[PDB]
């Protein structure tokens, strides 16, 4: 199925919003409720960066590496998790902050495997 | 029950074994490999007799004995299959193919480790389900949190590990191999002046229990010191497997002094207190108050009588003057590693994040980085 439907049926339980990101920073799809700066979010990755900020709210980064991001507002306002589809796009998801950014990396890195083959 | 979940805990010095949902470990036995003497190297000759633990132990004076694991790290990895094997079928008494079974590791361990740990458990093993976790992290969760900074200070290896929300942080691990061992040589070394001699492997291993029974850390070690050239006080007596009685004075603090000062045996790395400090300066700097206040101690060298409070005082003086500082020695902490170990298996969550065999069958190895961090 398509991008739209897979990046948007993640939405869901604790996770609140996502985003495809190309590793050139262009951002193929974005859910309507956030605004992500792809360029910045991509360096993160790639550069593995202390920190990623998304509309004002610093996540400290406390994973990183070739297949996952993980980082967490320390002052409570939730999780950036990401995962890679077939190091094309980089897959983010906002997580709730009562949310585990654990049991949410399983579910947008299975999302992850299945972009990478409509890309 | 048939097929309770296992926990394993391998250090350097000693196994820690058991049953998920335990309050401790059913065995406890020495990470040792022993093989007939002289069968290492000889020719038309395989290596089909081996012992592991207590037995190999036992049988010292026809085998030569190796420890698989050095500073936390697996670094002979047939041997590490004997410890496996025994830690199943002579320790536990189970078949492995039916119990799930979670496993530990240093932090750091390189992709290689993780990748065989996982290959042998699945394909040599046949466990129906695997995890691994970082053993500081394994400590922290068994005192009751997921954020703090363990000293993890076991046989072999020390580590000062600062963790949040149970993820060891990123470039912030401290890794000195100066542990127990080390250790108990230094008190060999310093018994001799006071006119001991300590030098071969048994008597070693009466060192050892010397420093487990006697030792401890002076609050202040200068002060610690003229006490003891002034006065016999501090002196204890220690009676020997023969009979024999001898007397230990300032070597009972200048021993695990070397945790603060490594310089007495001659390493240029600063401290545990330092160290500790320093891993706390590479964490994001919201994080770091509550590192100060989650101080943890694991490992049977973190044993000593005074640590917490030595540990107390010094990172006071490095520390911002108002900090609100707290060190955790829980009375368990020789095995806090293996306790934490149990609950997590144990948990109702936890259950997803078992690397199950059909998950091994179809991501191969690398399974382990998908779903243990
Ligand atoms: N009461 C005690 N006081 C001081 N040292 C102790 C005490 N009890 C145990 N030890 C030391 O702790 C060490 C064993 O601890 P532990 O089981 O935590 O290490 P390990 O997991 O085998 O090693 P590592 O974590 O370094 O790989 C030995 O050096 C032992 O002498
Ligand atoms: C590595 C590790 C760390 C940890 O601290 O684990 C604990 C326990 C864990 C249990 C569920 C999780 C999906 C399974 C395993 C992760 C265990 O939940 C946590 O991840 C979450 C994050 S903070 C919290 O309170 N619970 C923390
Ligand atoms: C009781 C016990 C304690 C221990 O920590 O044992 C472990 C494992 C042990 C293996 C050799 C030893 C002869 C066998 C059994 C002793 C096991 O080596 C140690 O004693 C080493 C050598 S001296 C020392 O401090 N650590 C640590
Ligand atoms: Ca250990």
């Amino acid at each position: 199925m398509s991008l739209e439907q897979l990046a948007g049926r993640l939405i869901s339980g604790d996770i609140g919003a996502t985003a495809v990101i190309k590793m050139t920073g262009e951002i193929i799809y974005q859910s309507p409720n956030w605004s992500v700066d792809g360029v910045h979010a991509i360096n993160v990755y790639k550069n593995r960066e202390p920190s990623i900020i998304i509309q004002g709210v610093k996540y400290s980064v406390i994973d990183v590496n070739e297949d996952r991001l993980i980082a967490t507002n320390v002052g409570g306002q939730g999780h950036i998790v990401g995962a890679v589809a077939g190091g094309k796009a980089l897959l983010i998801g906002y997580v709730s902050p009562n949310g585990d950014a654990r049991t949410a990396y399983i579910q947008i890195d299975k999302t992850a495997r299945q972009l990478s083959k409509i890309l | 029950d048939e097929t309770t979940a296992l926990v394993c805990d391998n250090g350097s010095g000693l196994v820690k074994a058991g049953f998920a949902g335990d309050d401790a470990p059913r065995a406890v036995f020495p990470s040792i490999v022993g093989r007939p003497r002289h069968q290492g190297v000889m020719v038309g000759m395989g290596q089909k007799d081996s012992y592991v633990g207590d037995e190999a132990q036992s049988k010292r004076g026809i085998l030569t004995l190796k420890y698989p694991i050095e500073h936390g790290i697996i670094t002979n990895w047939d041997d590490m299959e004997k410890i496996w094997h025994h830690t199943f079928y002579n320790e536990l008494r189970v078949a492995p193919e039916e119990h799930p079974t979670l496993l530990t590791e240093a932090p750091l361990n390189p992709k290689a480790n993780r990748e065989k740990m996982t290959q042998i458990m699945f394909e040599t093993f046949n466990v129906p389900a695997m995890y691994v976790a970082i053993q500081a992290v394994l400590s922290l969760y068994a005192s009751g949190r997921t954020t703090g900074i363990v000293l993890d200070s076991g046989d072999g290896v020390t580590h000062n590990v600062p963790i949040y929300e149970g993820y060891a942080l990123p470039h912030a691990i401290m890794r000195l191999d100066l542990a127990g061992r080390d250790l108990t040589d230094y008190l060999m070394k310093i018994l001799t002046e006071r006119g001991y001699s300590f030098v071969t492997t048994a008597e070693r291993e009466i060192v050892r229990d010397i420093k487990e029974k006697l030792c401890y850390v002076a609050l202040d070690f200068e002060n610690e010191m003229a006490t003891a050239a002034s006065s016999s006080s501090l002196e204890k007596s220690y009676e020997l497997p023969d009979g024999q009685v001898i007397t230990i004075g300032n070597e009972r603090f200048r021993c695990p002094e070397t945790l603060f000062q490594p310089s007495f045996i001659g390493m240029e790395s600063a401290g545990i207190h330092e160290t500790t400090y320093n891993s706390i300066m590479k964490c994001d700097i919201d994080i770091r108050k509550d590192l100060y206040a989650n101080n943890v101690m694991s490992g049977g060298t973190t044993m000593y009588p005074g640590i917490a409070d030595r540990m107390q005082k010094e990172i006071t003086a490095l520390a911002p003057s108002t900090m609100k500082i707290k060190i955790i020695a829980p009375p368990e902490r020789k095995y806090s590693v293996w306790i934490g170990g149990s609950i997590l298996a144990s948990l109702s969550t936890f259950q997803q994040m078992w690397i199950t065999k059909q998950e091994y069958d179809e991501a191969g190895p690398s399974i382990v980085h998908r779903k243990c961090f």
